[PDB]
């Protein structure tokens, strides 16, 4: 329909029918919808580098499809069962190069006989997105079991979040550990605890998820921010409060990057220096994903149902409400970008 | 916990990790699609990723059409 | 059809023939009735098969018996068949972690199956449910590895295929000709009371039954039905008693000239009464209702049981004061207990016959809520489930004459709602949860978003349930979580 504007805040969510939207930051309003194909599921979706292609992971986990925006032109579609009598699916495991050429996958597949499954070890399996509607396996290599979100840095390393963060050469497919987190070995405190679904591409470009640790059943139980620089390669971690709640995702503010807001039945701000929560407040009903814009002068919260929540962030209350056509945003990410 | 309810608790569905209720969902509908759509807790709530994946056909917006979700074992008649 | 020919036209195809009767997956495990029904069923919600019902109930039929669990083999697990869903499993932790965390682990301990037959299982799971190995308790290990590793050869070992159990319970299973006859039962209904009456069981076509129940209630309300019933491997008796204006389910153990189970609403399994019966032909003494007795007091107390013959003697200090009735399987009588008769059981008898104790009691010192722990559901307002209620008894101790702790049994009390935290109370819980009625019986509130609440939340709670002892007015404490619905509801949990 309409091709977004060249300067132009905007944001993608996608929602329950099969829809995705392009929300016009700057009014709060959809500025267009584009009707998806197949059937949704997860609907997790990324800007390519071209500030101009989404690529969704949809169809119950189990296809990438590349949306054009502009015109709401299915561009790409990479299936995830290339092999012979395999079911493939990716759970939420997908990333774009940095230069918009390759995707990248991991499977988890399962072999489906007559009578019996026999699930198989995963892999990663490239494709090159010049190949279109039909694309296939271009490279592959064998991955780690339980390997979920991924995000391609700057220099086209890949870091793969499973038991363990690992970087990954998408040539070799060689990878070592980049963040230990279940072989984190780190004394007077338990493994931590990783449950991230939200691949969010923020304005300070790192690959951050949160995450809980016990702190030593009289051990304390602590939030922290794990932090992948993709534009250096450099990690963090650091715990910004006690566990008095439970939060889904939490960003970090762009405007002032010594505050932490997470979410789920209540929108939190913290002080990470302080480790204190500095204000909270209550919400129309549970939200999954923050989402902020460019400067960080507003604050969304998507995810569950059909509509957005909009903050302003220093007051922590709710300027206005998106309702979206259509129902549920369910496990969806809203990604924010400058056409 | 109760043998007909869930202990995966990621915060849970029957109850949560605190061992209540407040830090589920609410109300459950606005998580119910997240617990469906990749099977979090498929004894309880139908699975849309593999086994039941037209589960919430008319009930798109969990808020509104929540009363349209069905059972989903093959009962006699 | 018959068994093995329904096996081949419907299974054939995806299961491969190895001989005789016999296919791949099909003839190396064993399980109950409803663990062959809910294979079957997820055969045509995953993978396509096209049954009607009474083929379906043909091939259940069929492989209970032939592949079913001998009576032992049930022992403990009995309450996943019986939907006690209240319950409290206690397993070990490992099958807990990686098998119980979904459903019941009584699902799994109801099977029998050789080591490649669990390892089949694991892989089915993972494949089925991707996201299984990122779930709590499964993304903190190497689930796979694990399961295939440690858990699959424990199973084999704990569950496996053959048994003497087994063997033992082939050659000595009995027909269904010992079932018919008069049956003396005796029940509790939490919430409601006692129940007594006779069932007659009359044979009908091969393992199937003519059912009719006839009794009351202690507070006088009919129990009267009529319906069918099955014998699955011998022992396994399933049956549907239409008792008034619902259909109530039959999950007994049939075993010795004895039915052991449970009997609730086929459309609410909360909603039950345990089920203790007796074959006439056999002197046996069920039950005293009520089986307790307040020093000083006077009582109207009945008798049930088979091939009752003699005269009713309860022990030191309680006097027979009027045999109202007395036929062979239920004795009336109207008791007094003396003041002075001593705290403690009474072994009571008729004739020669003992079997059953009753409590004389002074005082009740302590009061326990049973159960102690319980899930209730919301429910209807449109929705396609039911609600789950709670239901209540309150359960009274005193001590004996030896100083020793005296169960005297349910007393009547009444009933009431507390916040259970200072979060229940923050959030109106109280107000919203549902309605504790005089009787014991909680109904939850209705399913959906509520507008009225906190971000417009459903009308789920954390109670605290709250009896008083009308006797003494002593109280006692329980703890209740009104929730979730739940739309996958197979017939074991
Ligand atoms: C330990 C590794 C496990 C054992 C042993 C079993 N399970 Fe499960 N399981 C799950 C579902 C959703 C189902 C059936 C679908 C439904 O309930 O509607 C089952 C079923 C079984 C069965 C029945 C098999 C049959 O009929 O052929 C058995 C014997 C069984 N399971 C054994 C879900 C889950 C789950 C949550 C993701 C876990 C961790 C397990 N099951 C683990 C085990
Ligand atoms: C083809 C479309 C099928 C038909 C027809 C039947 N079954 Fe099946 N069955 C099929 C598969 C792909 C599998 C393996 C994965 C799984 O769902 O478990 C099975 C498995 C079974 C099992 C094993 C169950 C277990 O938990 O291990 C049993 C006991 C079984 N199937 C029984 C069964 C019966 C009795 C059928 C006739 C009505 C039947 N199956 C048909 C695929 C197919
Ligand atoms: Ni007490």
């Amino acid at each position: 329909g309409p091709a977004l504007k060249a300067g132009h805040e905007y944001m993608i969510v996608t929602n329950y029918p099969n829809n995705l939207h392009v929300v016009d930051v700057a009014s709060d309003t959809v500025y267009k919808s584009c009707v998806m194909p197949d059937k949704f599921g997860p609907g997790t979706a990324m800007m390519a580098p071209d500030n101009r292609t989404a690529y969704v992971l949809n169809n119950h986990y189990g296809d990438i499809y590349g949306i054009d925006l502009d015109t709401c032109k299915n561009t790409f579609h990479a299936n995830l069962s290339s092999v012979p009598g395999e079911v493939g699916r990716s759970m939420y495991s997908f990333a774009i190069s940095p230069d918009g050429k390759e995707v990248y996958a991991t499977v988890n597949p399962t072999q489906r006989l007559n009578d019996h499954y026999v699930v198989k070890p995963p892999r990663l399996e490239v494709f090159s997105t010049a190949d279109g509607l039909e694309a296939k396996p271009v490279r592959t290599f064998p991955m780690p079991r339980q390997v979920y979100l991924m995000r391609a840095a700057d220099d086209g390393s890949l870091y793969v979040a499973g038991p363990d963060i690992y970087k990954m050469d998408v040539k070799t497919g060689k990878y070592t550990v980049a963040l230990p987190l279940r072989n984190w070995n780190r004394k007077g405190y338990s493994a931590p605890d990783v449950l991230y679904f939200w691949p969010h591409q923020s304005p300070r470009h790192e690959f951050s998820m949160l995450y809980t640790i016990a702190r030593f059943a009289t051990a304390d139980l602590l939030y922290g921010y794990l932090s992948v620089d993709l534009k250096t390669g450099k990690t963090h971690t650091q715990e910004f409060a006690d566990l008095t709640e439970l939060y889904f995702t939490g960003l970090r503010s762009p405007k002032d990057p010594n505050q932490i807001y997470g979410v789920l039945n209540r929108l939190a701000k913290y002080d990470l220096k302080q480790r204190k929560l500095i204000k909270a407040a209550n919400l129309d009903h549970t939200y999954y994903c923050v989402a902020f814009d460019k400067k960080g002068d507003k604050l969304y919260l998507g995810g569950t149902f059909n509509d957005l929540a909009v903050f302003n962030p220093d007051t922590l209350e709710k300027v206005k409400n998106i309702k979206l056509p259509g129902g549920d945003m369910s496990t969806t990410t809203p990604q924010v970008f400058i056409r | 916990a109760v043998a007909g309810c869930t202990a995966t608790t990621d915060p849970g569905w029957e109850v949560d990790a605190f061992g209540g209720v407040s830090s589920l969902c609410q109300p459950m509908e606005a998580d119910l699609y997240g617990c469906s759509d990749p099977c979090w807790w498929p004894a309880q709530v139908p699975d849309m990723m593999s086994t039941y994946q037209d589960w919430n056909a008319q009930a798109s917006n969990s808020a509104e059409d929540w009363r349209n979700l069905g059972t989903v074992f093959p009962k006699d008649k | 059809e018959q068994g093995p020919s329904l096996l081949q036209n419907k299974c054939m195809g995806c299961h491969i023939p190895e001989g005789n009767d016999t296919y791949s997956r099909i003839s190396h495990q064993r399980k109950t009735p409803e663990g062959w029904l809910m294979s079957i069923a997820r055969m045509q919600v995953m993978h396509g098969l096209q049954i009607s019902d009474d083929d379906r109930r043909t091939l259940v039929k069929y492989l209970a018996d032939k592949q079913g669990l001998a009576p032992s083999e049930t022992d403990g697990v009995r309450y996943a068949m019986e939907r006690r869903l209240n319950t409290v499993e206690q397993f070990d932790t490992q099958l807990s972690e990686t098998c119980g965390r979904c459903h019941s682990g009584a699902r799994v301990a109801l099977q029998r199956r050789p080591a490649k037959e669990w390892e089949h299982l694991v892989n089915f799971h993972l494949g089925q449910w991707p996201s299984l190995e990122y779930q709590a308790q499964a993304r903190d290990r190497d689930w796979l590895p694990i399961a295939l590793q440690q858990v699959v050869p424990d199973l084999a070992k704990r569950y496996p295929l053959e048994s003497a159990a087994w063997a033992e319970w082939q050659k000595a299973r009995p027909k269904a000709d010992a079932l018919p006859g008069q049956w003396a039962f005796s029940g509790h209904m939490l919430a409601k009371g006692d129940v007594r009456g006779v069932m007659s069981v009359t044979p009908d076509q091969g393992d199937t039954f003519k059912v009719e129940v006839k009794g009351a209630y202690a507070d006088g309300t009919p129990f009267n039905g009529s319906g069918s019933a099955i014998l699955y491997n011998g022992y396994e008796w399933r049956g549907n008693v239409k008792v008034g204006d619902a259909n109530l389910r039959q999950v007994f153990a049939a075993l010795d000239g004895e039915m052991k189970g449970r009997m609730f609403e086929a459309e609410h399994d909360e909603r039950g009464l345990d089920f203790t019966a007796v074959k006439e032909g056999k002197a046996r003494l069920l039950a005293v209702q009520p089986a307790f007795i307040k020093a000083g007091g006077e009582s109207e107390i009945t008798l049930v049981g088979s091939g009752l013959a003699g005269k009713p003697d309860l022990g030191a200090g309680v006097e027979v004061t009027e045999v109202l009735e007395q036929t062979p399987t239920l004795v009336r009588l109207k008791a007094r207990a003396a003041a002075d008769a001593k705290p403690g059981q009474r072994e009571v008898a008729v004739g020669t016959l003992k079997g059953v104790n009753l409590a004389v009691y002074d005082k009740v010192e302590e009061v326990k809520v049973v159960p102690a722990f319980s899930i209730a559901r919301i429910g209807e307002n449109g929705a396609s489930v039911p609600k789950v209620q709670g239901r209540f008894e309150a359960e009274a101790w005193g001590k004996d004459a030896n100083g020793q702790p005296l169960r005297i049994g349910y007393l009547p009390a009444s009933w009431k709602v507390e916040p259970f935290n200072e979060r229940a109370v923050e959030d109106e819980d109280v107000k919203f949860a549902g309605k504790m009625q005089a009787d014991g019986v909680f109904v939850p509130g209705g399913a959906g978003p509520n507008p009225e609440r906190k971000m417009m939340t459903n009308n789920a709670g954390n109670l605290k349930v709250i009896a008083t002892l009308a006797d003494g007015g002593q109280t006692g404490e329980g703890h209740m979580i009104v929730t979730v619905q739940r739309w996958n509801n197979p017939p074991l949990p």
